[PDB]
């Protein structure tokens, strides 16, 4: 396919969500209009979408949590959606706020997602209120052939409540805008959260390999007392007939766990030629009591954005927990910088869990990565400011007055050097561009007997010796 | 702590 088929809807949604429910709504749409809706669930659709979106294998509509949609907008991959005020009043104002980017709506919200603590009531009538009291619990449970707690370690969505509990954050939220120069991935509290998790692994209470489906199997087969997961999971648990509760997440250092809250949302592809059909599907078929029930029946959405349908669902205690955990947490930012933050934290947790890096090492890399935008400007500007002084002083100092050869004034890339006489070894303090450079130590540059700067014997390149700058640590 | 290089090919 060179282009997206005009006159059908192709829809993309994650494989843990109610995709067969959605296809049912799609079947009703085809009954009324005559146009086929195809629902799909590719792997890593959130990563595939930018690459394929305008290509012709791209979907007409994409479902994902709201955090990825700012980056999608910046890349111009999404249509602006145009619901009138009457439709807007059908959803809660806070949900519309998650899908607003630079003043425009960029997706239709569907549901508010937050992880909760799930537990096996038969094994555990009384769930722990606190993370610190878990290892104790796992010791008892191992004696009885069980594990206390198994959940996805591979994805940082699941480990972020712990990290944020004692003071970790993504980007500082001041003035009603997120400040990307200030990142809370390497602070005291984050270090503390991740350390607790790594210690659970050192003391055998969890296994670093644990991923989404291992942990699901363990809970649903009654091998583990507890799990951490969202409303989508509840279907498969029902099926198993494990007797289960959904409750508040455990406190760490007396502060509650703070999940990042996702608003599952639907965007329309900018390259779709079926945009009004898409709008009609989403507004008149999907976001209805009828429609959301088809989806929630297959796999639960949690707390929905549609006020009418949330009023059916609000009596359910699993929803109340979900909202309680949401309230303790934070609504995700949608800025483009979120893709970098998740990569950072994902990478850190895996490396540390895995044994590859200490916690302080793993996280310092996350801070470097999560805040790449800002650190490139500063690093870059340090250097440029030095270049310009060099250039000014190269223009200002009068000509060499010396009857012999001399190497002339130059900017070497890191430091300024003056006209220097033949056979003279010139020196000055190391620059402070890099964290491993001691500016009490010095740099040499030798001018040869013929008035030419020293060249490296490895490649005859003009070269100043910065070896003392970082040689002692 | 990634280690800064000072060899030929730097300044
Ligand atoms: O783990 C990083 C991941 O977190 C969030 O994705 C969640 C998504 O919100 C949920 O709908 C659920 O299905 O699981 C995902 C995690 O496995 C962010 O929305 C996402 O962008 C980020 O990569
Ligand atoms: C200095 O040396 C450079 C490089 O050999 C040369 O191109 C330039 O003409 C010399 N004169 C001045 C004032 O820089
Ligand atoms: C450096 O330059 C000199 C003169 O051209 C030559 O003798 C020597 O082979 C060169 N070394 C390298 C590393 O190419
Ligand atoms: C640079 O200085 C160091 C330390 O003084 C010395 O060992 C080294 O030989 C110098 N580098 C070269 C290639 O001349």
């Amino acid at each position: 396919m060179a282009k997206i088929e005009e006159g059908k809807l192709v829809i993309w949604i994650n494989g843990d969500k109610g995709y067969n429910g959605l296809a049912e709504v799609g079947k009703k749409f085809e009954k009324d209009t005559g146009i086929k809706v195809t629902v799909e669930h590719p792997d890593k659709l959130e990563e595939k979408f930018p690459q394929v979106a305008a290509t012709g294998d791209g979907p007409d509509i994409i479902f994902w949590a709201h955090d990825r949609f700012g980056g999608y907008a910046q890349s111009g991959l999404l249509a602006e959606i145009t619901p009138d005020k009457a439709f807007q009043d059908k959803l809660y104002p806070f949900t519309w706020d998650a899908v607003r980017y630079n003043g425009k709506l960029i997706a239709y919200p569907i549901a508010v997602e937050a992880l909760s603590l799930i537990y096996n009531k038969d094994l555990l009538p009384n769930p722990p209120k606190t993370w610190e009291e878990i290892p104790a619990l796992d010791k008892e449970l191992k004696a009885k052939g069980k594990s206390a707690l198994m959940f996805n370690l591979q994805e940082p969505y699941f480990t972020w409540p712990l990290i944020a509990a004692d003071g970790g954050y993504a980007f500082k939220y001041e003035n009603g805008k997120y400040d990307i120069k200030d990142v809370g991935v390497d602070n005291a509290g984050a270090k503390a959260g991740l350390t607790f998790l790594v210690d659970l692994i050192k003391n055998k209470h969890m296994n670093a390999d644990t991923d989404y489906s291992i942990a699901e199997a363990a809970f649903n087969k009654g091998e583990t007392a507890m799990t951490i997961n969202g409303p989508w999971a509840w279907s498969n648990i029902d099926t198993s007939k494990v007797n289960y509760g959904v409750t508040v997440l455990p406190t760490f250092k007396g502060q509650p766990s703070k999940p990042f809250v996702g608003v599952l949302s639907a965007g329309i592809n900018a390259a779709s030629p079926n945009k009004e059909l898409a709008k009609e599907f989403l507004e008149n078929y999907l976001l209805t009591d009828e429609g959301l029930e088809a989806v929630n029946k297959d796999k639960p959405l949690g707390a929905v954005a549609l006020k009418s349908y949330e009023e059916e669902l609000a009596k359910d205690p699993r929803i109340a927990a979900t909202m309680e955990n949401a309230q303790k947490g934070e609504i995700m930012p949608n800025i483009p910088q979120m893709s970098a933050f998740w990569y950072a934290v994902r990478t850190a947790v895996i490396n540390a869990a895995s044994g590859r890096q200490t916690v302080d090492e793993a996280l310092k890399d996350a801070q470097t990565n999560a805040a790449a935008e800002f650190l490139y400007v500063v690093g870059r500007k340090k250097m440029m400011d030095a270049q310009y002084k060099c250039y000014d002083r190269m223009q200002q100092l009068p000509a060499y007055q010396g009857e012999g050869p001399y190497c002339n004034r130059t900017w070497d890339g890191w430091l300024c050097w003056d006209d220097t006489p033949a056979g003279v070894l010139s020196y000055q303090f190391c620059p402070d561009y890099f964290p491993d450079f001691d500016p009490s130590e010095k740099v040499t540059k030798y001018c040869d007997e013929k008035g030419v700067w020293f060249k490296h014997p490895e490649n005859n390149r003009t070269w100043s010796n910065y070896t003392m700058c970082n040689a002692f640590t | 702590y990634p280690r800064t290089n000072t060899g030929s090919g730097t300044p």
